């Protein structure tokens, strides 16, 4: 059983593995999993139903698996690339230039995001 | 009028009467009470408004050869009800007939108001209990109808109760249903006429708020005479 | 800069011209501005 | 010398009635839409007034003065009344050359301002 | 103009305008002392605007077929149509032409109120062509009206859609004093318009849209007019050639 | 009194009447998209608030209250404030901020110095989690959040589109989730502070759930009370219309009569 | 209706309606000239109803104990019970029975208005 | 007129005519009418009123001869424009200032309202289409102005949309930029008259309707002259 | 009603309860239409205020016995002149407002008060 919620849609809340990317690498919870609290990174999310899967891109969050096997995986923004190369990469340069232009903090955070979704 | 009289008291008919305009009958008396210089009334009519009335419509009425019966079109000034010319004219109606752009805009033939239409003969002791009482619900359904337009067009037809979501499918029949085709307007339509006895009108409405006729589609009843024209229409629209 | 801030950062570059609806640009932008309360008067309005 | 301390009060009331129209709204206000609200208020306050009571002009250019230029603003609305007595009381014993250069020059000298000015803010915190 | 009327010709008459006539009507009558009632006209200031009014007129082939069409013109008091003399005017008349200040001023000249306005006679009065785009346009409008109030964030498909062809069609109907159109200029616009072609087009261009439209259609689409103009119908053929006309312009 | 009077306010009504119906379904459309926020964010509520109550987690207080900007919407700030009010004297001591201008104004008629910071104009857009995660970020850093053991969201619960509730709910600090009954239930990595992004996520995450449904209560409200303001406005119209009516004929008969009187000389 | 009360029995008499008796009496009044006042009816207009009214008495035990006793009917437009002629009968009875427009219609018949309705002597009447 | 008529023809030129109060002609006409024998016509004035008006106003014209230009002041009773004295005068006139109350209750004077002020020469053929442009989006954003005047008590300034928000903001000014103080006014204001000349009056309102200065706030266009003195006024504030 | 004649406190009473009619009557309209909830704090408390003393305004006479069905009751001025100034003075606000109906001087108020709360 899964619970899998965005602020503005809730897109899951019955399913036999998910692929999170959990506190320090890619994990796969299972159908009798350890209750586990990681962060989730902003990365790539896989709901399985046999060996039926849906990916999506995520913004980060927080992944729970339960004392009785549930998972709850909650992010802000959730499919991949039927929806989300030249979009994110006039958001790219503007990055490493906005750097050397504080401001700088966040400017900075938004590459190491940048160059994560490019690998996708 | 005299034209009229004549039919009731030699040939003993019952007549119909036609008044287009019985507005520019009062603003006619007005004029000329003003031209012989009386002082005029209340709202710049006559002092006479009434009298002059009186003595067109007391003309108007059932003897015991037959009747003349007047439809009069009227028109209310200012669309001030309290206006003499139509408080004074309002005091002889029997009855009214709306004809309503908002019925004939949902295409439907005569385009009468349904609810704005009424009738001090609509009771019990003048047209019999059961007359009465299909009327009555008949005006009862539609009303409830019409307060639950406004939840359609935001909410969805969904949101309603077991009895009120069938009440409504129920109204949206009874609406087609008094539609009629007439006789006079086949040259222009090329439907034939029907003219629905009053018998059949009662027992054709009495039927359906039974729940008779839920099975019939809605197109069934849609210009049509007496149910046995509802029973026979529906089977040429499947079969 | 909080967590929820960092998420939001990636959660507005993971928007940052279609799929690029309404209500998802009108959740890039915020009208709310915040003022400061002391003994009451206030430390100047300020932009979020 | 009350045409002098009345410079815009005329139209000033027309601006406040226009601000207190606004407030009607439920609607809070700035810097700006608090601060003339407040004065107006008591602008009007002070030019309530009791029957078979005339002021002398001498008596009145100084409450004007007193209203315009600020010096009432931070005032409990209740209490416009006694400040008016009580500032008159006032000026009639500690500052009657004050009075007397108004009731005799009718005008308003640089001098006369600065000296009215200073006279306010004593009484003010008592 | 009864002259032209009474010989086979046709007449128009504007009498600008009625409420000074009646006004003469009543200097004349209060001064011979006839009896006054209200606002001081005399009782048969109702006659005198009726005789007048029922002299337009459309013959029969028996008489000549010939007509006089009258257009008189009243002048209201702040929006008054109650009063004695607009009233007698307004019953006698087949409709009425209704002009308002706040149309004006808001730019929509003609000031035409299309909500208050009517002719009695309608479509047998009106050339085919321009009765076909205008019959929807007559709804197009009616609907804008009703929702006209929600032109202040949240509207659904259905509502936005009415308000842009509204706000179009409106704009189409402004028009530069001492500059009639043609029908065969007029039913290309309309029909522009009325299908949607305008939608794309942004607000403060439909001005230069009907102006260059017309030429682009006079030099390379002259023919479509001519039929127009000539036989007044549009045949299924037409419409698609319209359809087509019209589309090819938006493009560009 | 005077034609030129009743012609105006009966013609200032009938503006009225159309205005307060033209946000009745103004709101009535809004509604359908405050449900697309009120349930997508107490689904997101089953499953954040999930795990505090499996690890049990219980606990100077830091209230947050949570209305707008926006008035005619019946008794949303002032029955919320007074929820506020009534928990305010329990502790006299908390530290007030106010989301929303109506709230900070209510409450500032009766607390003025417990009130530190103002979050405004909020009510126009449905609450995003950038406005939820911003203001947390201000909360943090201007208000020092993170410090108090107890901090409080007041909210209004939308029960139907009839009528709402004056809520509250926790929100829980690092120490707090760290010392918890069963938070050793949870295989957590010892590591890189969990409490502490899991405190400021879900400062966040619980404010926006919050705001969310004091929206759709309101949305929900407002609607409510354009519909009598409607209904209200029109009902005065038809008393003024037949004000009209007579005052009219009147001014007929008045001015008939002058020319009468004159003529008869 | 007097001939009962002056001998010694009990009389109802209903004058339906008196708004259209006024009617006709202005009619007259205008027809004869006299000065038109408020909605165009003679200012002597209360007097016509006051007379009238003023017969529907109860007698002492002297006259035989007789009583006429009269219910006017009066046609308000749109519920106005301001209207000149209205408050003119209003101010010549002891109470109205006011019948509501708005209950009539929803089915609440007698449609009577309780508020707006008084009898001023009944109770003392009335059935104990 | 009988005076400035003999310079119109026999001095064969310019003349002006200055007349104030030519409502007082009708007034006075009224005044004696009764007692002339006459049945008072509507609103109690004199049979006579327009012809009266007539054989006056014909009579102050330029003709082939000569020239005049008349400038009159027109008392409007009550505040009521529809009155038949200001009523009948209107036709009269080729270019007409309405004052109105409501403007000079806001302190804006000269109190000309803007939307009801009129002229047989604001044409393209006479102005040039740019003078005519700028006049006639000025007048457009008044009255989008005054059609919202009412959804801003209702609900307030904040509930406008995107371009609205900019035209009201831009109105506010632009109602602003139209006071003037006048030299003969200055026992009223206290400021020293100021005289506009047409070709800037026009260049100012067209930049302002571009936007160029809506970084300036509204006290710097109240009570003063061309452009220029906006932007010198608006550094006086910013000292 | 000169401040000569019936005295500074007397005068000072009746102008503010005035003053608190004449709000009311000002907001009749938006009361009516928005209802009470629009309404600033202070004028919530104004209009509630109001609507007290009006109803204490009211009085049971004695010839009208047969309409009220309570006996009359005639109220001296100084009895009424010290009620109203505490009604003013904010002191009987957590009372609800029949109680002020068609009662004598503040003594029955409370009396009413305390028989209606049963």
């Amino acid at each position: 059983k899964l619970q899998f919620a965005l602020p503005h849609e809730t897109l899951y809340s019955e399913v036999t593995q998910v692929n999170l990317p959990a506190k320090s690498g890619r994990i796969g919870v299972l159908a009798n999993h350890v209750p586990t609290v990681e962060q989730l990174l902003p990365g790539v999310v896989e709901v399985m139903e046999g060996s039926n899967s849906k990916k999506f891109f995520i913004s980060g969050g927080f992944a729970t698996v339960q004392p009785d096997s549930q998972l709850c995986v909650t992010a802000i923004e959730a499919p991949l690339e039927s929806f989300s190369e030249n979009i994110k990469n006039l958001l790219a340069e503007a990055k490493k230039n906005v750097s050397s232009s504080r401001e700088a903090a966040e400017a900075a955070i938004q590459v190491e995001v940048l160059e994560n979704l490019q690998s996708v | 009028l005299t034209i009229a009289e004549y039919f009731r008291d030699e040939e003993g008919q019952d007549v119909l009467l036609f008044i287009d305009n019985i507005f520019r009958f009062t603003q006619a008396g007005s004029e000329v009470s003003a031209l012989l210089g009386r002082i005029p009334s209340a709202v710049g009519y006559q002092p006479t408004l009434a009298t002059d009335m009186g003595l067109l419509q007391e003309r108007i009425t059932t003897t015991k050869k037959g009747s003349v019966t007047s439809v009069q079109a009227v028109y209310v000034p200012a669309d001030d009800l309290t206006d003499p010319a139509p408080a004074t004219t309002f005091a002889h109606l029997d009855a009214t007939t709306v004809l309503s752009r908002g019925i004939s805009e949902l295409g439907i033939y005569p385009a009468v108001d349904p609810l704005d239409s009424k009738s001090r003969l609509l009771d019990a002791a003048v047209v019999g209990q059961e007359h009465y009482d299909v009327a009555s619900k008949v005006q009862e359904t539609l009303q409830t109808y019409k307060s639950l337009q406004d939840i359609i067009a935001i909410l969805g037809m969904d949101e309603l109760s077991e009895q009120d979501k069938l009440t409504v499918e129920r109204a949206r029949k009874i609406q087609r249903f008094l539609s009629q085709p007439f006789a006079v307007a086949e040259v222009f339509t090329g439907i034939p006429g029907k003219l629905v006895r009053l018998k059949d009108t009662v027992a054709s409405f009495k039927a359906v708020l039974e729940g008779k006729y839920d099975n019939i589609p809605e197109h069934a009843f849609y210009m049509v005479g007496g149910i046995e024209d509802v029973v026979a229409k529906a089977e040429k629209l499947a079969a | 800069i909080s967590y929820a801030a960092y998420l939001n950062v990636a959660a507005q570059a993971i928007r940052s011209t279609e799929l690029q609806t309404a209500s998802v640009l009108n959740r890039s932008q915020t009208d709310a501005f915040y003022t400061q309360y002391k003994n009451a008067s206030e430390p100047t309005p300020i932009t979020k | 010398a009350l045409k002098q301390v009345a410079g815009s009060l005329k139209l000033f009331l027309a601006q406040y009635r226009e601000v207190a129209a606004f407030a009607q709204f439920g609607s809070d206000l700035d810097a700006s839409t608090k601060q003339t609200l407040v004065r107006g208020e008591r602008l009007t306050q002070l030019l309530k007034q009791n029957q078979y009571s005339p002021l002398a002009t001498e008596e009145q250019v100084p409450l004007i003065y007193a209203g315009v230029n600020g010096h009432l603003d931070g005032i409990e609305l209740s209490r416009i009344g006694e400040f008016e007595s009580s500032f008159l009381s006032y000026l009639k014993s500690n500052h009657n050359e004050l009075l007397t250069e108004i009731r005799e020059k009718g005008e308003l000298s640089k001098e006369l301002l600065a000296s009215l000015k200073s006279a306010t803010e004593s009484f003010v915190a008592t | 103009g009864e002259w032209f009327r009474d010989n086979g010709k046709h007449a128009l008459i504007v009498y600008d305008d009625l409420s000074k006539q009646a006004v003469a009507y009543r200097q004349l009558s209060l001064l011979l002392r006839r009896p006054p009632g209200r606002e001081a006209y005399p009782g048969d200031v109702f006659y005198l605007h009726s005789r007048l009014l029922e002299r337009a007129a459309k013959l029969s082939e028996k008489e000549g077929s010939g007509s006089l069409t009258a257009l008189p013109v009243i002048e209201t008091q702040g929006g008054d149509v109650s009063a004695y003399i607009p009233t007698n005017v307004i019953s006698i008349t087949d409709g009425q032409i209704f002009l308002e200040a706040e149309l004006f001023y808001k730019g929509i000249r003609p000031a035409i109120n299309v909500g208050l306005s009517v002719s009695r006679v309608g479509s047998a009065a009106q050339v085919k062509a321009l009765k076909q785009v205008a019959g929807s346009l007559k709804l197009f409008l009616a609907q804008y009206r009703e929702v006209a109030a929600f032109a202040q964030s949240d509207l659904d498909a259905s509502t936005k859609q009415t308000l842009v062809r509204g706000e179009r069609l409106t704009q189409l109907l402004k028009q530069n004093q001492y500059s009639p159109l043609a029908t065969e200029e007029q039913v290309p616009l309309i029909y522009a318009g009325v299908n949607g072609h305008l939608d794309g087009i942004e607000l403060s261009r439909i001005g230069e849209f009907e102006s260059s439209f017309l030429s682009y259609l006079k030099s390379n689409h002259n023919e479509l007019l001519t039929e127009i103009r000539e036989k007044g119908e549009l045949s299924k053929e037409l419409l698609a050639s319209l359809k087509s006309a019209t589309e090819s312009f938006v493009a560009t | 009194a005077t034609l030129k009077e009743v012609e105006m306010r009966l013609k200032s009504i009938k503006n009225i009447e159309k205005i307060t119906k033209t946000m009745k379904i103004v709101a009535s459309t809004r509604l359908s998209k405050a449900e697309k926020a009120k349930i997508s964010a107490k689904k997101m509520d089953e499953a954040e608030q999930l795990f505090y109550k499996n690890a049990e987690t219980k606990n100077k207080e830091l209230i947050v209250a949570i209305t707008s900007d926006k008035g005619l919407c019946g008794s949303i700030h002032s029955q919320l404030a007074k929820a506020v009010r009534r928990h305010l004297n329990d502790q006299p001591n908390a530290d007030i901020v106010t989301i929303g201008d109506k709230i900070k104004m209510q409450l500032l008629r009766t607390h003025p110095n417990n009130i530190k910071l103002s979050i405004n104009g909020i009510g126009k857009d449905a609450p995003t989690f950038q406005e939820s995660a911003l203001i947390a970020d201000k909360l943090l850093s201007v208000m020092k959040a993170g410090t108090y053991p107890k901090i409080s969201i007041f909210y209004n619960d939308p029960v139907s589109s009839l009528s709402f509730e004056p809520s509250e709910k926790p929100i829980f600090n690092a120490k707090t989730i760290e010392q918890s009954p069963s938070f050793g239930k949870f295989e957590i990595d010892t590591d890189a502070n969990v409490p502490r992004d899991l405190f400021e996520y879900t400062l966040a995450n619980q404010m926006l759930t919050a705001m969310a449904q004091g929206y759709a209560a309101e949305i929900s409200a407002r609607r409510n009370a354009m519909d009598n303001a409607s209904k209200n406005a029109g009902d005065m119209i038809n008393r003024y219309s037949i004000l009209y009516n007579r005052t009219r004929q009147a001014v007929i008969t008045n001015e008939l009569v002058d020319t009468i009187t004159g003529a008869s000389s």
